[PDB]
């Protein structure tokens, strides 16, 4: 008894017409996915001279 | 691309595509020895890289 | 697809079956409903519309038709026993959008269940460009069109575009699923410099002089394009005549004497050594 | 959260040098623009790091430009359920007290 359907993939709920649609179909974490620097070998290494 | 054509006898080392033929890679396999090379700083304040 | 339901009145036995399909138990029939429903597909089984069409008949004769009193409304005494094909569901779906570089393979694979075996796949692809419709891949040239895995190898620009798969059943009942490639292009790494393969050193050395040498050149930065080549003929012709037809180079020895020919397209040049022997 | 669907969505940020990075932002060291926005891929040959350097000229302008994108991520959720039926002739008559 699925009047509500799934408002994504593209099928419509019974109480919305065929013009509008739901508000807000999904929930957004707000928390991003990042990746950490590379970290670097020979450069601790190296000896530095002023010029 | 470094290395000779690979043909299809090909033991399974890897190789890649240098004008429309297929190459061996070559890698470095380094040693880097003590006060081998030094680094020209300028205007660094006493560090590599500003 | 539509669905057919018989009732029997004795057992209290409702059996769904194909439209074309047919019972000589003694069942009478009560009507037919579409098992994926057009409006909610995903919202009812094949119990609920059983359930509507037994509302409408009688409870005396299920042939004829009544009112609410008198229709056939205790679900828990009936039992239904289904002989239609199970219905054709996608256990897997392709990955929405897929993301690669120049020179890569590929593979899409979808899994199906469920439905008349046997299965058949079809694969079709549509371009980026403006104006484009489906188009049948040619399964002759790549016979994984025909199976459920598809594979592309050394992808280019070209190759970017919406794939979709089609599975038909016995019937002609059909699923799909829709993909998207997306194909990532730089810029060509530009010459540095470019070498000669069989051979760097003395070419091929034939006492014959009819014999021919063979040549070709290549640019070492991978990806790199490489213009037409020209060469430049160098002191000793006597010693070796050298032709060059695009890339192949084409040298016959005249004399046995030792020859150096350069090789360049515009930027870049080659010092080739040709040795010849007695 | 109650009255928001049944799906979760987040952003993926995908770092300046990876190769999907895909953009049209790039104007190489000439000055020309480029079809990539990123100066190299994942890719470790040194011919391609020679030549995608980024160099400044001693008095330069609009010399290099870069470009980063984003990407989403989905999840679903689901419903499951089962039940089971007895009589009370069943329990009430049966050998074995404390069956349920």
């Amino acid at each position: 008894m699925l009047n509500y359907n799934a408002p994504t993939d593209g099928q419509k709920s019974s109480i919305d017409g065929a013009n509008s649609d739901q508000m807000q179909t999904f929930f957004w974490l707000k928390k991003a996915i990042i990746t950490a620097r590379k970290e670097q070998y020979f450069m601790p290494l190296a000896s530095v001279t002023n010029m | 691309g470094a290395g000779a054509q690979a043909t299809g006898a090909n033991p399974g080392y890897r190789t890649s595509m240098v004008s429309g033929q297929e190459h061996y890679d070559v890698y470095p396999m380094l040693v880097v020895g003590d006060d081998s090379f030094t680094s020209i700083g300028f205007q660094t304040d006493g560090k590599s890289l500003k | 697809p539509v669905l057919k339901v018989m009732f029997h009145k004795d057992t209290n036995v409702a059996t769904v079956l194909d439209a074309s399909g047919s019972l000589s138990d003694g069942s009478v029939e009560v009507g037919t409903f579409h098992h994926p429903d057009e409006t909610y597909p995903d919202s009812v089984t094949i119990y609920h519309g059983v359930r509507d069409l037994l509302y409408k008949r009688s409870a005396k004769d299920p042939s004829q038709t009544a009112s609410y009193p008198n229709n056939i409304i205790n679900m828990q005494v009936i039992s239904i026993d289904m002989k239609a094909t199970p219905r054709l569901i996608l256990g897997t779906a392709l990955p929405r959008v897929i993301s690669t570089i120049e020179g890569k393979d590929v593979t899409w694979h979808v899994d199906v269940a469920g439905g008349k075996a046997p299965l058949t796949y079809k694969w079709q692809f549509k371009a980026n460009t403006v104006g484009a419709a489906f188009a049948d891949i040619d399964s002759g040239e790549n016979p994984t069109a025909k199976t459920a895995t598809l594979i592309n190898h050394a992808v280019t620009a070209e190759s970017a575009g919406t794939y979709k798969v089609i599975v038909t059943d016995a019937n002609g009942t059909t699923i799909e699923s829709s993909s998207l490639l997306v194909v990532g292009v730089q810029e060509p790494p530009e010459v540095a410099s470019i070498v000669a393969y069989p051979s760097p050193l003395a070419l091929s050395v034939a006492d014959d002089i009819t014999d021919g040498k063979t040549v070709k050149f290549s640019s070492l930065p991978a990806g790199s394009l490489i213009g037409t080549l020209s060469i430049k003929t160098q002191p000793d012709s006597g010693k070796a005549t050298a032709e060059i037809s695009g890339n192949v180079l084409t040298v016959k020895p005249v004399a046995a004497g030792d020859t150096t020919v350069v090789v360049t397209n515009g930027t870049k040049e080659v010092t080739v050594t040709v040795n010849v022997t007695e | 959260p109650k009255h928001y669907g049944k799906t979760i969505k987040v952003y993926e940020y995908v770092p300046l040098l990876d190769d999907r990075n895909i953009n049209d932002q790039g104007i190489d060291a000439s000055g020309a623009t480029i079809v990539n926005g990123n100066l190299y891929g994942s890719s470790k040959d040194i011919g391609n790091i020679t030549s995608k350097l980024p160099l400044l000229t001693e008095n330069g302008g609009r010399v290099n430009r870069v470009g980063f994108t984003r990407i989403a991520r989905e999840g679903s959720i689901h419903k499951f359920g089962f039940f089971y039926e007895f009589t009370q002739e069943s329990i009430d008559f049966d050998s074995d007290d404390g069956l349920m």
